[PDB]
């Protein structure tokens, strides 16, 4: 739901008629880690990350 | 002596007590409470529309007060008689409604020049001297055009923000939803509420013939610089034709006598002054009396000002098709209240001084004057802490937390904690450093050792002082 | 791994669609990091956001 | 000599105190919430249509009334909680007449009426519509068993303008359709009771119930309810008849008590209202005898309602069954208080219980003292708060609504999301000053005394000891 929530909400805040003066475009810096998780047993979290 | 002199000098006061418990008994009333209970109800409590839930009380955008002021606003104040228009079927609209804005002029403020390709204009905050004063949008009627605070009878109202002038564009409206519904509508057409308003005004009054209280209705909204809408209302139950029922002369005359009896203390208190002991200050029973005296008179000084003020009454009366300029009375019932409410608190206050009528009661009082001079002291020193944690909290969490959003505000936030009514778990959130740290070394210091030593002071000294009054049974 | 989320709404909706399909943020992908600006003349204070 | 005298007078006590206490105990059955709940449930929090959600609670306009009394009202009442009904519901109203006032001349011209606020001598007496019958005609209130309410506004009369409805549901809805097609609630009401009862086979447990509904003068609807369940039969099982021997054992103690308590009176002429535990055991002999006539009272009269199980067709009046009721529950409660309380001389045969006593019996001035200077203070506050915040909050509307307010701010409750926005000045200063002068001064002078006085009383009774 992310890319819905983006899509929806952040870039008609970023664009507009005059809608804000941002001063300055996003970035979307990201990682990624390399070492593949898997999916904890059914359950939300059993004590942390 | 001490009996015979007293003894007038008491009965004197008694009476004085009971005049001013009448006249409080009389003020306040129980009907005011639920006057006021449903007129605001009406228009604070109810959605703006039936298909949102978002109602005045919780307004969050300029669009939502279009919304509301074409909505819940008309349908609470024109109701179809099974012309005239009674909200309650008992209330009644006097006069109509009149709307009010007040904006700043483009280009207020300067910018800098190596970003001033993408910033076109700016709103400047609101001030008297960045105050628009030019004819925008369709140069029609009163609606967009100036006009000075002295051609309205207006006065400052002192927001949340700032305090809002008197001036600004104003519009009257219909008496007949009809028509009130079209200029609404004209009104948002051609764009009047633009990105330079700061502030939006919606006045009122109703008289509700039944009892006699009038009730004036005032709505603020303001809109910040930095974006957001912040409303406020006000609803002020007036009385102005007094004289009608025998109450009303029972009242008169209970305030003649109230003049007679702070005249005979003031001249009872410059007599003394005067003809008696100079610099009687180092009793705290004589700085009580001129308090109270002060106090009174200007609560009679303020009733004159205002009561004897009611022609704007008479001039509604005249022709009832315009707006009746009330806000000032409002203003001035509400000042009035502010200082009665205190000065019986005072008089109550000051009945200490007659309790003396047996050994225990002697005893406690005796403890309780003692144990205040060498209370003073710490009182200071434990405000200067109190004030150092107050400043701390404002300047660390006072951007993000919005409980110590201001001074005040904090220092309250530090009382409510002192009663155990506030818990950090959104101070974490504001900050996990210096979050959990000031709240454990407040709740700490100021919890279990600073706030001990007011038991420890007022325990000894009156342990020392039933010692003292029971040896002085040893040599008699 | 940063993306710079175009100028106008359009492309930069186009290219997070793009992104999107072609699974930018499925895998691993510890963090998202989205952090843009914020700027108002009117009191001369800036916003990190 | 003491030890015999003691542990006798002991020992009577502690077989009156149980006595009461198996009484009292036996009265409460469980079921008695069960069936109060459920009736409230059923017909105060049902929506009073299918597609709206306004039910009795939540009232707002003399309109919602007009269909409560065509919906929520008749499925509860004629339902399908497995109650049955028992004579007629009958429905009353209290108006005020026309030209109450003495108008303003200056606008007397725009307005033309009032219905002043509900009064005795502002009651409308006069017929109104359709002469019809007892729904548009005044009715004194000696001709019908009437007496005062004590509503929320105020208290009404037993008089007005009343109507009986019929057992069945069509000729019932046809009334009351009848009632609002003509205009029966006028703007001159200003007060409307709905009445009945349920016998509810399946439990033994009558239940009375009255509804009211108050148009105060400035507009809108005050909703108030009243549910009362009885057990009138009480002659069943063993264990009524262990509860009537329980009840004439505890009539003779409290002869025997009485006759004590003159006797010693007649000895001692005066000077025997100081000891402080003769002025309460007259206390409770009086609550005592009280209590057992208002039993005797409210059990000679119980055939009454006998003859209604046979399905007559009249009301049956049971406002006084009721508030008897209400009125021995509320001194049971407190007789069983005092008594309990009483028990504190009994409790001084230790060492450590001893010292307690005699600490709280010389301290006791002290404190009785100091709680007249305390008490000045928070009346003082009471009234401030009451003339500032007395409009607006809805906590301090009355004053005893003050009082209770700071009382539970001194248990930390405290909510000034209201009290700093309904005066910005003058409310915050009220705050911070009513804390400063409460939890660090005068809540700091009881404990002071109490810990002053311990200490004195310690040291003199070992001295004493040691002596
Ligand atoms: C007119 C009316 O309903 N008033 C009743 C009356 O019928 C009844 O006889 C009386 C007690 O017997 O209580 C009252
Ligand atoms: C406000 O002023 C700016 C420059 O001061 C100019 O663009 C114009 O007069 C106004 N802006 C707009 C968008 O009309
Ligand atoms: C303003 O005046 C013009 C001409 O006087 C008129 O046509 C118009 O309806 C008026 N109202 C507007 C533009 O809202
Ligand atoms: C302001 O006061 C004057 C004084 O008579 C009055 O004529 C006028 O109607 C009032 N209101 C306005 C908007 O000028
Ligand atoms: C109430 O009394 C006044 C007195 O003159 C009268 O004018 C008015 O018509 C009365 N109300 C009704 C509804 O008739
Ligand atoms: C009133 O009149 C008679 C009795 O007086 C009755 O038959 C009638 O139904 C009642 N109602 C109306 C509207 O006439």
């Amino acid at each position: 739901e992310l890319w819905p929530w983006m899509a929806h909400v952040l870039l008609p805040y970023v664009h507009g008629n005059q809608s804000s003066p941002e001063l300055g475009p996003p970035r979307l810096r990201q990682v990624r880690l390399q070492e593949a998780l898997y999916p904890d047993p059914p359950g939300p979290r059993v004590h942390t990350c | 002596k001490y009996l015979k002199s007293v003894l007038r000098e008491l009965v004197t006061y008694l009476l004085f007590l009971i005049v001013l418990c009448i006249l409080t008994y009389g003020m306040m009333s129980s009907n005011v409470y639920y006057y006021t209970r449903m007129m605001s109800q009406l228009f604070l409590d109810t959605p703006v529309s039936k298909t949102e839930k978002t109602n005045f009380k919780t307004l969050s955008s300029m669009e939502d007060f279009w919304k509301f002021t074409e909505g819940s606003l008309l349908d609470g104040l024109y109701w179809k008689m099974q012309n005239r228009s009674f909200i309650f079927y008992e209330n009644l609209l006097l006069g109509v409604p009149r709307i009010r804005q007040l904006r700043v002029r483009n280009g207020s403020c300067s910018i800098p020049q190596d970003l001033r390709d993408e910033i076109k204009e700016c709103y400047d905050v609101y001030s008297v001297s960045s105050e628009d004063r030019a004819p925008f949008g369709p140069r029609n009627g009163t609606a967009w055009i100036y006009t000075s605070e002295k051609d309205l009878n207006g006065s400052s109202h002192w927001g949340i923000i700032a305090t809002y002038s008197g001036a600004g564009y104003y519009l009257d409206l219909s008496r007949t939803r009809e028509e009130t519904a079209a200029q609404v509508a004209s009104l948002k057409k051609n764009v009047w509420l633009d990105r330079g308003t700061r502030a939006t005004f919606i006045d009122f009054s109703v008289y509700n013939a039944n009892i006699n209280l009038f009730c004036v209705v005032r709505l603020l909204v303001e809109f910040p610089a930095t974006g957001g809408v912040i409303p406020s209302w006000q609803f002020q139950p007036l009385k102005l034709i007094r004289y009608v029922t025998t109450f009303d002369f029972f009242l008169a005359a209970c305030e003649i006598i109230f003049c007679f009896f702070i005249f005979y203390y003031v001249v009872e208190e410059i007599l003394e002054i005067r003809i008696h002991k100079l610099h009687y200050f180092r009793s705290f029973w004589n700085c009580l009396d001129v308090v109270i005296v002060v106090l009174s008179v200007v609560a009679i000084g303020i009733n004159i000002y205002r009561t004897s003020n009611v022609e704007v009454l008479l001039q509604f009366l005249e022709d009832q098709n315009t707006f009746p300029n009330f806000e000032h009375l409002a203003y001035w019932q509400i000042q009035f209240n502010n200082i009665a409410a205190v000065t019986v608190f005072f008089v109550w206050i000051k009945l200490f001084k007659f309790i003396n009528f047996n050994r225990t009661m002697s005893q406690l009082s005796t403890t309780m004057s003692r144990c205040a001079k060498d209370l003073f002291g710490f009182a200071i020193m434990f405000f200067i802490i109190f004030l150092a944690y107050a400043q701390l909290a404002y300047l660390v969490f006072g951007t993000q937390v919005d409980d110590f959003s201001t001074f005040q505000e904090c220092i309250f936030t530090q009382f409510r904690i002192i009663l155990g009514d506030i818990n950090f778990a959104e101070i974490e959130e504001a900050n996990r450093v210096l979050g959990p740290i000031y709240f454990t070394t407040f709740v700490f210091f100021m919890f279990f050792i600073l706030l001990n030593m007011f038991l420890a002071i007022i325990n000894d000294t009156y342990s020392e002082v039933k010692s003292d009054l029971a040896q002085q049974k040893a040599e008699m | 791994y940063v993306q710079e989320l175009g100028l106008s709404l359009e492309e930069s909706r186009d290219r997070l669609r793009f992104l999107q399909l072609h699974n930018w943020l499925d895998n691993r992908s510890r963090a998202v990091f989205l952090e843009l600006t914020r700027y108002s003349p009117a009191v001369g204070l800036h916003a990190a956001v």
